[PDB]
């Protein structure tokens, strides 16, 4: 299968250092030009870094040059960024592409059409919390017709991303995760609701999964209606 | 004086220079023992010019000059005055009136890995045809076309240096081999390299 | 012919140094390079450094940077090797070898390695003084043996340096002998044991003499080894 | 070396809203000629960039025949056909002429549909919480458009104002409707010197306000 | 730093058998600057193989090196007695470090040992040490345990062992293990016994005496 698989996202403080990694599987890794790209929260896709097929040619974009340095072991079929001083800006969530294949008097066409999932790295000189996991609890008037509203709330935590499935992702359908919002304690809050028919509160159990890795935090909620 | 010339160092050295940037040692105050050379049966290429190896025991120079790098089989002849090629133009070109002799030897066995030796570089592109001995080591980008490089390698815009493969399954013309490249001068200046007595 | 013949043993004690020698013959001095080996008593190789007979430039061991100083004199194609601040630690046969893994000229890697060594020089460093061992008998037992064999022998105990050499009936008993390899005592002085098996019905016919001697104390011992008496 | 002053993209228009069916452009606009080296992604929000062209021009497998791309040089044109819901993302151009595989600023493409009424719900807040010391109410606006739309708290029929949050998903997939979330954080001893907690919705498929209230204790 | 380590630390064979030993290194290591030595007891090493392959002077053709990366073998086509020795491997692709070395042992049948214990002689207690002497002897394999007790009291760090080398006409092996006390703590004990447990023995044999024995 040919895909791209990355690690090493985290929280970090200012000025320390933090390295990535980019496995490849499915393809000959070696021939192929790797580059990093990230992405600021609420902005556009950032260009990194570079590395030529067998790590001749470097080229980083200005904001990293000095302080990232991208690297790749071809036996080992993976791609490295090192990313030193880092600074607050630097919180984004890094990709990493192959591009093509370097041949004789051609560059590629065929590139950048596999990518990595993704990882977060948040710099800041906070400390990681584990959310708290509450239930909202479908209404006790409900409807005769159905259509019920249940959810859980993510409340208090750092850095992002909490991660809400729900019954171990056998409920997708009418599913709605909110977006964070930064309270004015410094930590996170995040709800995450799911309409169902109100005749099933009765006979579907319901539970919210709530992952939080940088806390190493994991929460089943069950969200049953109130006794009464 | 009586110490031997270092002839043993330059040919049974562990790694070898990739032939654009080919490594040359200065040879000066010592006894050349040539016997051992044009005597060992280990080597696959060995012309001389402007002289003869028999005639070379019992002839005296000022300085001698060991050039030591690695090219594939093919390329093996281009290590020749008179000779065109990637090899000849733009990594390592003998004078036409080269006087010394080409010493070449497969080493498949040393100087390739199963995944492929990509330590060994030539230069493939260059604007100009390297002078005899000149050594160019430089890894500007090469413009192909019109548009300037700025220094970035992408479309008209080339690394120069090529890798060599060498796998141990190539074939004999894309296999690894070992250069040494004597080259004797006698300039107007006390001769320090001499042959027996 | 290559030959490397090496200084005889020294014994030093802690804090001293040791300067030994290794001289060279039947080929060019220059074209090679002299490296040194050390090995402690009943364990491996250890590296020690490399020289240079042609410019003198040295690169050593890690372990002993510091403490070890190689020379040249090329005059007498002659290699030596010294080591300060001797320890108790430093024990161990030390090896002198032509050099065929880094060019004397350039100081290059080569493909080759260390070849036509010299017989060594073996460095005891420790406090004890020169002394005589001790020869005790190890008495054949009346208590017998159901294979119809006795074993007797002598105990060499508390001498100092080594060695010690034990033959039986001034070399005619040969024949089921072994001189176990000395063990040095938490006293510093060393102990050996030799044992021979033979017909338990010679004990009453033949006379086992071992015969002991160390030449560092002068020291000529010849013991009769007999059934124990009451 | 590197530092030139490197060709920039100027991607237009920034945003746009448009209907099912309809016809949607987006430009590219390179500063220096990057012959036929771009690249067209479409990405939905908090997910991988996927990837509908490249070489200006060729579409990617998989990608619905209604994405096409053209244009060499320094003018590259994104169209998709045919709007469709699914296709509510920000959609970025990439060069790739060299080393430097610059992005544009990315265009978001909204989605304009029949207004929608939202569905009003409140959740009290959970026993576990309350032992904790702070209450947080909820109060969920589900499937509406357009986006505008206010959520007003009451405590005890007093309008309540500074004490809450919201946050707003993207446009879904499949219907183009939005979601809104209101959490209204009171301390425990705040939370239980008043009974009805009510929110008061207002929204252009509303006639008139909604109300959804509870009393603390049913 | 490259480490090599050799394996096996021991290689059990017979004249006429083929032998491949083996070193690993921590980090990949070029194949020409490997070498292999022969080190027969009480000897210097001597050069076997440089460059991984190549074969030095005056080595007959049964000996013969392979190997890349970080797994170099040496091997050797037919065993002979004179091949049987502790061998080392040794690099300087970086600096320069030898394996830990590996025995090649003349394998045959298993034999026990043959016990013998001799009391502190009459001479040596007139000096006020006593030494108790427990032999094994002519025995194979190598691995024996000898567990020295004074009145059915397992002593621990009052004895040295030594074992000699493979003999070279009944290829066993023998072992010398010396009890040290005091004249004073001899005395204070009666019955001294050592038990060795052995691969030819079915269980162990102890071999004892009383202090009052004639
Ligand atoms: C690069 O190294 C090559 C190998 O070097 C050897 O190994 C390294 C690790 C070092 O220890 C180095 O010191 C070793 O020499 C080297 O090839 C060697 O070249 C020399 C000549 O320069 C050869 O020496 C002579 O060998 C004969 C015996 O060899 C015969 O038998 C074998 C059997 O297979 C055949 O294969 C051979 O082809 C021969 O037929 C010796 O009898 C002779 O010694 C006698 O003569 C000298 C005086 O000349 C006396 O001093 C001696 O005491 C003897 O009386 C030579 O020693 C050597 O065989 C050869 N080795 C190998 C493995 O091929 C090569 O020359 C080096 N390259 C350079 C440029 O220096
Ligand atoms: N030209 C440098 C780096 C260019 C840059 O600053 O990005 C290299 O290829 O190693
Ligand atoms: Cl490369
Ligand atoms: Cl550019
Ligand atoms: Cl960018
Ligand atoms: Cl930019
Ligand atoms: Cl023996």
């Amino acid at each position: 299968e040919v895909q791209l698989v990355e690690s090493g996202g985290g929280l970090v403080k200012p000025g320390e250092s933090l390295r990535l990694s980019c496995a490849a599987s499915g393809f000959t890794f070696s021939d192929y030009y790797m580059t990093w790209i990230r992405q600021a929260p609420g902005k556009g896709l950032e260009w990194v870094s570079y590395i030529r097929s067998s790590g001749h040619t470097i080229y980083y974009a200005d904001s990293v040059k000095g302080r990232f340095t991208i690297s790749r072991d071809n036996a080992k079929n993976s791609l490295y960024l090192q990313m030193n001083s880092l600074r607050v800006e630097d919180t984004a969530v890094y990709y990493c592409a192959r591009g093509g294949v370097l041949r004789f008097l051609e560059w590629p066409l065929n590139a950048f059409d596999i990518w990595g999932q993704g990882t977060m790295v948040t710099v800041s000189s906070a400390s990681t919390k584990g959310p708290s996991v509450f239930p909202l609890a479908p209404s006790s008037k409900s409807t005769s017709g159905g259509t019920a509203a249940l959810g859980c709330l993510v409340k208090d935590y750092f850095p992002e991303p909490v991660t809400v499935s729900w019954n171990s992702g056998a409920l997708t359908s009418g599913v709605h995760t909110f977006p964070a919002v930064l309270q004015s304690s410094g930590l996170y809050s995040l709800s995450s609701v799911v309409t169902v028919p109100s005749s099933s509160l009765g006979t579907q159990t319901y539970i919210c999964n709530v992952n939080h890795k940088p806390s190493n935090t994991k929460v089943d909620k069950k969200v049953e209606p109130k006794s009464c | 004086h009586t110490n031997l010339c270092p002839f043993g160092e330059v040919f049974n050295a562990t790694r070898f220079a990739s032939v654009y940037a080919w490594n040359r040692k200065r040879i000066s105050n010592c006894v050349a023992d040539y016997s051992v050379l044009y005597n060992s049966a280990s080597f696959s290429t060995f012309k001389c010019y402007g002289v003869s190896p028999t005639k070379l025991n019992d002839l005296c120079f000022t300085n001698v000059y060991a050039d030591s790098f690695v090219i594939r089989g093919d390329e093996v002849r281009q290590i020749a005055p008179g000779q065109t090629g990637k090899i000849a133009d733009y990594n390592y070109k003998l004078p036409d009136d080269f006087t010394g002799c080409v010493i070449a030897w497969n080493s498949n066995n040393l100087d390739s890995k199963v995944g492929g030796n990509y330590n060994y570089l030539y230069r493939l592109f260059r604007k100009s045809n390297l002078k005899p001995f000149e050594r160019d080591i430089s890894t500007e980008i090469y413009q192909a076309g019109s548009t300037p490089c700025n220094g970035v390698e992408g479309f008209n815009c080339y690394f120069p240096l090529q890798s060599y493969g060498f796998q141990p399954t190539n074939g004999v013309g894309y296999q690894p081999y070992r250069v040494v490249v004597l080259s004797f001068e006698l300039l107007h200046a006390p001769a320090t390299v001499c042959g027996k007595k | 012919q290559v030959q490397l013949v090496q200084s005889g043993a020294e014994v030093k004690k802690p804090g001293a140094s040791v300067k030994v020698s290794c001289k060279a013959s039947g080929y060019p001095f220059t074209s090679y390079g002299i490296s040194w080996v050390r090995q402690a008593p009943g364990q491996g190789l250890e590296w020690m450094g490399w020289i240079s007979t042609y410019n003198g430039n040295t690169n050593y061991a890690q372990k002993f940077q510091g403490r070890v100083t190689m020379t040249t004199d090329t005059s007498t194609t002659t290699g030596y090797m010294e080591l300060r601040r001797l320890r108790s630690d430093d024990t161990a046969v030390y090896y002198c070898a032509r050099d065929y893994t880094r060019g004397a000229w350039f100081g290059e890697s080569l493909i080759g390695g260390f070849d036509n060594w010299g017989q060594g020089t073996l460095v005891t460093v420790s406090s004890a003084s020169t002394k005589g061992p001790s020869v005790f008998p190890l008495a054949p037992s009346s208590k017998s043996t159901s294979g119809g064999t006795a074993a007797l022998g002598c105990l060499v105990k508390d001498y100092f340096p080594e060695p010690v050499t034990v033959s039986w009936n001034s070399g005619a008993l040969t024949s089921g002998v072994h001189t176990f390899p000395a063990v040095l005592q938490s006293s510093g002085l060393y102990s050996l044991s030799s044992v021979v098996t033979v017909p338990s019905s010679s004990l009453g016919t033949q006379t086992y003499i071992c015969n002991v001697n160390h030449k560092p104390s002068n020291t000529k011992v010849d013991k009769k080894v007999e059934p124990k008496s009451c | 070396l590197f530092l030139v002053a490197d060709i920039q993209l100027t991607q237009s228009p920034s945003s746009l809203s448009a209907s099912v069916g309809d016809r949607v452009t987006i430009t590219c606009r390179a500063s220096q000629g990057i012959s036929n080296y771009l690249a067209w992604y479409q990405q939905k929000p908090g997910k991988v960039p996927k990837l509908l062209i490249y070489a200006a021009s060729t579409l990617q497998s998989g990608v619905p025949s209604r994405f096409s791309g053209s244009g060499s040089g320094t003018d590259f044109t994104l169209t998709i056909s045919s709007l469709q819901p699914e296709d509510v993302a920000t959609y970025y151009c990439q060069k790739y002429n060299n080393a430097l595989g610059t992005f544009g600023q990315g265009t978001k493409v909204e989605i304009k549909r029949t207004v929608a009424a939202p569905s009003v719900f409140i959740f009290p807040p959970s026993d576990e919480q309350l032992k904790s010391g702070t209450a947080s109410v909820v109060c969920l606006l589900n499937n509406f458009y357009p986006r505008e739309a206010k959520v007003q708290w009451k405590v005890d029929n007093a309008l309540q104002s500074g004490n809450s949050q919201e946050s707003v998903t993207e446009q879904d997939s499949k219907d183009s409707t939005y979601s809104l979330s209101s959490t209204l954080t009171l301390s425990k001893a705040d939370y239980e010197k008043h009974k009805v907690y009510a929110c008061e919705v207002t929204h252009q498929g509303l006639s008139s306000p909604v109300t959804k209230s509870f009393n603390r204790g049913e």
